[PDB]
RNA sequence: GUCUUGGCCAGCCAUGGUGACAACGGGUAACGGAGGGUUAGGGCUCGACCCCGGAGAAGGAGCCUGAGAAACGGCUACUACA
RNA sequence: GGUAAUUCCAGCUCCAAUAGCGUAUAUUAAAGUUGUUGAGGUUAAAAAGCUCGUAGUUGAACCUUGGGCUCGGCCCGUCGGUCCUGGGUCGGGCCUUUCCUGGAGAACCGCAUGCCCUUCACUGGGUGUGUCGGGGAACCAGGACUUUUACCGUGAACAAAUCAGAUCGCUCAAAGAAGGCCUAUGCUCGAAUGUACUAGCAUGGAAUAAUAGAAUAGGACGUGUGGUUCUAUUUUGUUGGUUUCUAGGACCGCCGUAAUGAUUAAUAGGGACAGUCGGGGGCAUCAGUAUUCAAUUGUCAGAGGUGAAAUUCUUGGAUUUAUUGAAGACUAACUACUGCGAAAGCAUUUGCCAAGGAUGUUUUCAUUAAUCAGGAACGAAAGUUAGGGGAUCGAAGACGAUCAGAUACCGUCGUAGUCUUAACCAUAAACUAUGCCGAUUAGGGAUCGGACGGUGUUAUUUUUUGACCCGUUCGGCACCUUACGAUAAAUCAAAAUGUUUGGGCUCCUGGGGGAGUAUGGUCGCAAGGCUGAAACUUAAAGAAAUUG
RNA sequence: UUUUUUUUUUUUUUUUU
């Protein structure tokens, strides 16, 4: 029974990352899916998505750069305080200049980094570095 | 093989794959008329009938369903629509 | 998999993405909705509907002919069978196990399978209680089977 | 790893089950069942008093021959007998029959140490005056 | 009845209340806390004891005076001790 | 430490701390040996025998996005005014289908003046504003219309002492809250600041996680019209005392308004339909040799059995030969790195009864799902109760050998049992020592079931079907090479995707023994099963490989 | 492919350019 659409995606990502694949296929489609590979993209860490329409749950083509470590899902998603970022920085993610750690607020996806600039908080649901 | 073009892949590969696992799930079924000898009144016919269809009036069978696949009883034409 | 056996087996059917009757059909929507209550008045399952329009009558898909589901249409037509197709076929199944456990006791493969099929009965009736379908008192009893299907 | 729970409310199976295997721990076993308080010939205490019955002999484990000398104690708080080592060269003559003695802790935790087989108690005093400085010429033995 | 509310108690009526989200029962070598020790983070353990709250004055119960006590360096009775 | 003691007892010398040092017990770090972060479960301890299933935990996708107009704060540069400039971020309003009553002051539409302008009316006045009028607003105060929870931001409140931490030369320091300056006359700074997890209070945010909404429309909408019923601010006096219109609340009509109202159909799931598939299950039935016994039959001295023998049978004909009969069990060769079943298990034929997976599907329902504490069905052999049966084999037992002994291995007998109906028992090295669901990841050839496409032989055939051949695909039992990986290793396509550590759920383990023992409970006719310690003891036990 | 039981305690190794 799937669970995580979110992990599925990452899960292969990374697969075909380690791989050397220079694209990998993704089924199904969610609104987190497409909001949290656009957080890739204006980093660069991915190159370009394209997205399947169906009849159903829709399928995603991602193509590969290379320059992408690792990326991960939180399970479950804790509920997370301003002074609880940099614990979670520094527990999870490789020096704190690189890689972002992905929450969901009530502002939307979106970066570690620009919660401290928005003052803001919410659920963890990801990284990658 | 590292680089392959997903979003276009070959027609021949299509009718090789399994009817789910393709990028969309066309199915490989049609719909099909019968020409029953004897008579000159056209019926459609599913590829893959269930039931033993018989024509409208004529009272003939038209085919036998087998194997997910109907079987055309044997003096009848047909053409793919 | 199945959910009472090991059984990976994936079949089913794949809708085309047209959502659009296809040209070589001149069938009026009001001419099927007659098709399909004659048939149920008849007394056909919504099931066996669909496969003798499908097979004879050339309607690929009822939802994609007029844009409403075979049993919304039986139900706004007032034709809907009193008890689901689901229940009733697992009903009847039920009722049939008991039949040959009577006579044949020692075979206890036969009572562990009427234990499965006793077991869907009871988990649907939850979903049809839940939703509405089915009155909350509506319960499943041994004896009580063979009355209900009739 | 393990088949933990990972849900986002399922902190009461995680210390539930935190809880039933925490008593395979020894060290947690023994201070929640407070077997100190309950089977330990002290009471849970450091040391303890008791009056001297008898001088025994004990073989050294192999590989070691010697005997080493003990005495049977009954303790005064509970009346319980245990053997104590006597340590040091020639200190059973200050040890006599009816003599009130206090034992320590032997090693580590109430496990024998060494090549005393059964022996998890040594004598610390003997009528007050402390075994050492018996041993050494530093004070007297009690006139009595 | 109480300073007052209240099954707090007396009468009449109804059959309810709690529980697997652990009720009820048992253990604590359990007074609670602010806090002590030791820890990168997450924690483990102790807290009779200089402060705040509670309870007790050999063990129970009852009561007078009094704004204030079920008081004990107050009284009355019983048990133990003396 | 066994007559050369770097370890005991001493002398000398040296080392560590030093007015202190050692010892015993409790606790913490080390301990990723309690693991939420963050352990382990093939072999080191550990996946329940298997399936169903309640509580619990978790659970497919989908509903306002995009663009533009701008305005402002902060940051990153040169301009340094005294000894104004682009980009980035953040925030504010508008367009792009996106609250009234009294407005006390606000304000748009023109304002009483005022402002610039095409040459198109002259001007010296007037702050606070009255009216026509008020799309959008902070102000008070009455009311109406707000889906509700979780989550995050901010704010208020939140004993001292303790802790962190600021200042001051108690002679420094632990401390303490002091002190300092002027010669004086008396003058002055201080005695800070942070800390309130979780629960409670107020407001904002609207992603994420849940829940409702219109389907037998009993749905929404009025400056729409009509009723029933209830209440009462005001006018010529009357909450008392009623007697019209009228202003509010509830319910129900007719008419109109509206794009009138239902998200997909998951390589999730259930159900249906079609041809197959199977040593899946039950009942009855049929056949087959063989074994034992018996009857008849011909022969004469041995036959069994073993490493070698002996017990044993034998001129009463043993063993052997042929024919026949009876009994009970079983189903050989075919039989496989093959099949079915949840597992245990399942192999002669035929008929009946009910079931099952895979396949194909443009059939149906629409989240109905996954795993499961307790709970329940099935569960080899052995064993138990009551009948039937009892051929073979064979616990116990009796002998004959061997041997020092032989209560064993070997041989001859032989009871229970082995077989069956009814009822128990519930354990196996119940093993793939490898829990169930889901996704992804290197190649290859066989094989089983289904389906599809092609080709040529073969049997039938008013040209269909079966066998064989090649290929594709779904689903299985497995296998072969490799390591981009894993492990301590053996080895593993899972034991991979894990110190770059989080997909969901359940169960079990914490050095070796004592011990799966004692006790209590519960189930059983019993044997026993399930649950399940502690005292005490010990420095190893153990896993995989290496050389002998 | 006749059989072949047992072996008293302890004792069995270290450093650098
Ligand atoms: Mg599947
Ligand atoms: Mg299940
Ligand atoms: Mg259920
Ligand atoms: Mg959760
Ligand atoms: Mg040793
Ligand atoms: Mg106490
Ligand atoms: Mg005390
Ligand atoms: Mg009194
Ligand atoms: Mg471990
Ligand atoms: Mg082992
Ligand atoms: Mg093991
Ligand atoms: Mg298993
Ligand atoms: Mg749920
Ligand atoms: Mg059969
Ligand atoms: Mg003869
Ligand atoms: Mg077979
Ligand atoms: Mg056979
Ligand atoms: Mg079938
Ligand atoms: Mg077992
Ligand atoms: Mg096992
Ligand atoms: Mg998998
Ligand atoms: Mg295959
Ligand atoms: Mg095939
Ligand atoms: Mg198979
Ligand atoms: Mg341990
Ligand atoms: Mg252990
Ligand atoms: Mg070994
Ligand atoms: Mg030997
Ligand atoms: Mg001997
Ligand atoms: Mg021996």
């Amino acid at each position: 029974v799937r669970t995580s659409v979110l992990h599925d995606a990452l899960n292969s990502i990374n697969n075909a990352e380690k791989a050397g694949k220079r694209q990998v296929l993704i089924r199904p489609s969610s609104k987190v899916i497409i909001k949290f590979l656009q957080v890739m993209q204006k980093h660069g860490y991915i190159g370009e998505f394209e997205e399947v329409d169906d009849h159903r749950s829709g399928k995603i083509v991602v193509q590969l750069n290379g320059r992408m470590n690792k990326c991960g899902v939180i399970s479950p998603r804790y509920n997370v305080r301003l002074a609880e970022l940099e614990k979670w920085v520094v527990k999870l993610l490789p020096a704190r200049q690189f890689g972002y750690v992905i929450l969901t607020t009530s502002a939307g996806i979106m970066d570690h980094e620009e919660a401290r600039r928005k003052h803001v908080s919410g659920k963890i649901i990801g990284f990658f570095y | 093989v590292l680089a392959v073009d997903l979003l276009n892949p070959s027609p021949a590969s299509e009718a090789r794959k399994h009817k789910l696992k393709t990028l969309v799930p066309a199915p490989r079924s049609f719909f099909m008329d019968v020409k029953c000898p004897g008579c000159f009144t056209i019926t459609t016919v599913f590829s893959h009938a269930q039931t033993v269809v018989i024509c409208q009036g004529c009272t003939t069978v038209l085919c036998q369903p087998t194997g997910g696949k109907a079987r055309l009883t044997e003096g009848c034409s047909f053409r793919r629509k | 998999g199945r959910m009472h056996s090991k059984g990976k087996g994936i079949s089913a059917s794949a809708i085309p993405y047209s959502r659009n009757p296809p040209s070589w059909l001149k069938t009026t929507p009001e001419q099927v909705v007659d098709q399909i209550c004659k048939l149920a008045k008849k007394g056909a399952t919504p099931s066996q509907i669909g496969v003798i329009l499908r097979d004879s009558h050339g309607i690929a898909q009822v939802k994609v002919v007029t844009g409403n589901k075979i049993l919304r249409i039986l139900k706004s037509n007032g034709l809907a069978p009193d008890l689901p197709e689901d229940l009733y076929m697992l009903i009847k199944k039920a009722v049939a196990v008991r039949k040959h456990l009577e006579r044949n006791r020692k075979d206890k493969d036969s009572k562990f399978r009427l234990i499965l099929i006793e077991s869907r009965i009871h988990r649907l009736a939850r979903y049809y209680k839940t939703v509405g379908v089915l009155p909350p008192t509506w319960k499943y009893e041994s004896s009580t089977a063979s009355t209900i299907v009739s | 790893s393990g088949g933990k729970p990972r849900g986002l409310n399922a902190a009461r199976k995680l210390r539930n089950n935190r809880r039933e295997q925490r008593w395979s721990d020894l060290h947690y076993k023994k201070r929640a069942l407070g077997t100190a308080f309950k089977s330990s010939p002290f009471g849970g205490s450091s040391h303890a008093k008791g009056i001297v019955l008898e001088k025994v002999g004990v073989e050294a484990k192999q590989p070691n021959s010697a005997i080493r000398k003990c005495v049977r104690v009954q303790l005064i708080k509970n009346g319980k007998k245990v053997t104590a080592f006597v340590p040091n060269d020639g200190c059973l003559n200050f040890v006599d029959e009816n003599d009130e003695v206090l034992l320590a802790g032997f090693g580590r935790k109430g496990k024998a140490k060494g090549d005393i087989p059964g022996v998890r108690f040594k004598v610390v005093k003997v009528s007050g005056v402390g075994l050492l400085a018996l041993w050494k010429e530093k004070k007297e033995k009690p006139r009595s």
